[PDB]
């Protein structure tokens, strides 16, 4: 089944094409700035649905991340604007490009917030990070800076989906051992710091390794499964035995046709 | 191709008409099928579209009774030879099963395997085309002891075949197939049995198979000794000795009751009837082979086994299903072929 929340996001594909085109055109690129932008679109009872974008201009300094410079007059008047055009067009949120976040991630939140207390922040990198959804949303508020691990899929209109289509076991298995490699990566990680006296002492982490162990996982291994599957292979067994039928079931229909052909190709003087 | 085949089939009239109208005897058309068998002689890559065994067929034929006329394997072994193997391949593979008949009724099957070898060289033939192939085949490989194997090979060769000839050919397959069955000691119905062959010559085996499907073993000499000949005439003989081990292994595995304990004195009273008094040295050898198997007590006097009600809860059925499928989707794949 597909993974649902809360509160979701659907964030449109046009959307995300956008950023990419916003990338490339602004030029400013090549300074290695965070391409920022606010995200407009359609919510209802608990759906954000990500029906529009448009970039903002950011200029931030590039030794002080204490000093950056945005325009709030700038998002009134273009917001009226598309008041005027489509009026089901409401502020969602805003879009950061990642891969990290920073401290003054925060400072633009302050801001969206204001204008409506749930705003989503997406990081979306084209970049690809990840060979599933290279789009992760978030949604913050401050205590400090929180998350939110929000579905994002896509959804779409009737056009965008025409649109998409005209430019154009196995796929989980890679997935799942990418995963395990990134955490994999983090206990390496985790060594390191805790040697040489880094900020981790994070109780949670440890804390969530130990029960996940004890279960352990069941298309490897038989250690703690073995008592399990004694029910387990005669359920299966089972299965098997209606596919069986089924393939013979399978067979005559085809046997059918073949005497069809035959008898057809034969009289005629046979042809193919 | 247009004048080739008249000059042949005048040949081939000629040798007909020789036989009890030249001859009145089966060793007097002979002198004649000689000086003609130089034709084929004659033209060497000529040709391929040819039959050439029919002169050396009738020769040839008459040795398998038990008769003198040896002097034939020399002549087949050299057309082997004349065809290359890379040419003239299709005529080549009907001489070798022909050499192969002479080879199966008298010693030495030995020779056969390396036959085999040759037979899976490369060919523009197939061996299946003549049945009779796999008949001879079969023989080799039950001397052997593969009764499952002989049963395929049996059993491909009843397929698409008899409907005409099915007379001779089927009865001779028919006797040794039944035999197979007794050989790998799992017997089946007797409904099956009255239809195949002759309905005269069906009942000398399947007297010897109620025999063996009651499993005692004083009814098993009484008839075997009646029917000397059958082994005799077909030309396999040693299956005569080997039935009769058999017997005993199917007595012991007829009777298996159920319960933790079952007395040995029990055991031993039915096993009476099939031997004086040997019967715990074959009980021995029994449940140590893994057929079936057990924990004796001279002792206390009692056989104690272990019991199965979990049948249908491990793999026994897991390569049942595997091998099932597998027979459906060949022909499901086959279908298509078309």
């Amino acid at each position: 089944m597909p993974e649902l929340a809360v509160q979701k996001v659907v964030v449109h594909p046009l959307v995300l094409l956008s950023v990419v085109d916003h990338f490339n055109r602004i030029g400013k690129v090549g300074n290695q700035k965070r391409v920022v932008g606010v995200l407009l679109g359609s919510w209802q009872k608990k759906v954000l649905d990500v029906s529009n974008s448009f970039a903002v201009p950011f200029d931030e300094d590039d030794k002080d991340d204490s000093v950056w410079f945005l325009d709030h007059d700038y998002l009134e008047n273009m917001y009226g604007m598309f008041k005027k055009v489509n009026a089901r067009e409401r502020i969602v949120g805003w879009y950061h490009t990642g891969p990290k976040l920073h401290k003054n991630d925060i400072a633009i939140n302050e801001l969206m917030k204001r204008y409506c207390p749930n705003s989503v922040l997406v990081i979306i990198d084209v970049k690809p990070k990840d060979l599933g959804l290279p789009t992760e949303a978030y949604i913050s508020v401050e205590e400090s800076k929180t998350f939110e691990h929000v579905t994002s899929e896509i959804g779409a209109e009737e056009a965008e989906e025409v649109g998409v289509e005209h430019l154009l076991r196995i796929t989980n298995q890679v997935h799942g051992l990418k995963g395990l490699n990134s955490k994999l990566l983090d206990i390496r990680s985790y060594l390191e710091k805790v040697a040489t006296g880094k900020l981790p002492i994070n109780h949670q982490i440890i804390y969530q390794l130990q029960d996940v162990f004890n279960l352990l996982p069941d298309v490897s291994l038989q250690e703690f499964v073995k008592a399990f599957y004694l029910k387990t292979n005669d359920q299966m067994v089972v299965v098997y035995l209606a596919s069986l039928i089924r393939s013979v079931v399978a067979l005559h229909n085809l046997i059918n046709n073949k005497i069809a052909n035959r008898d057809a190709e034969k009289k005629e003087g046979q042809e193919k | 191709s247009t004048p080739l085949l008249p000059e042949v089939e005048a040949y081939l009239q000629l040798l007909v008409v020789i036989f009890m109208m030249n001859s009145k005897r089966y060793k007097e058309a002979q002198k004649i099928s000689d000086d003609l068998m130089q034709k084929i002689s004659t033209q060497n890559r000529r040709a391929l579209d040819l039959v050439a065994a029919k002169c050396y067929y009738y020769h040839a034929r008459v040795y398998e009774f038990l008769d003198k006329l040896d002097v034939v394997r020399s002549f087949l072994h050299a057309r082997l030879r004349t065809a290359t193997l890379r040419h003239d391949a299709d005529g080549q593979a009907t001489l070798l099963n022909l050499l192969l008949r002479n080879y199966l009724h008298y010693s030495l099957y030995d020779q056969a395997e390396k036959l085999v070898s040759k037979s899976v060289f490369p060919e523009q033939a197939n061996n299946n085309e003549w049945a009779r192939y796999l008949y001879y085949t079969g023989r080799i490989k039950a001397i052997q002891l593969e009764y499952s194997e002989a049963r395929r090979t049996m059993t491909n060769a009843l397929r698409k075949a008899p409907q005409h000839t099915a007379v001779g050919f089927k009865q001779t397959v028919h006797k040794l197939l039944i035999v197979v069955e007794l050989l790998l000691g799992e017997i089946p119905d007797r409904l099956q049995f009255r239809q195949p062959s002759l309905k005269r010559s069906l009942m000398p085996y399947f007297l010897l198979t109620q025999a063996v499907r009651t499993g005692n073993l004083a009814k098993f000499n009484q008839v075997l000794d009646q029917f000397g000949e059958k082994f005799q005439a077909d030309g396999t003989y040693t299956l005569i000795i080997r039935l009769r081990h058999n017997v005993i292994k199917t007595g012991v595995r007829m009777i298996s009751l159920s319960y933790s304990r079952i007395s040995l004195a029990d055991i031993a009273q039915k096993l009476q009837l099939d031997s004086p008094e040997d019967a715990e040295f074959i009980v021995a050898k029994a449940i140590r082979d893994g057929v079936i198997e057990a924990s004796i007590n001279h002792e206390k006097g009692y056989v104690q086994s272990k019991e199965m009600i979990d049948i249908y809860s491990t793999r026994e059925p897991q390569l049942a299903f595997h091998q099932r499928i597998s027979f459906c989707l060949d022909i499901h794949n086959m279908s298509v072929k078309a």
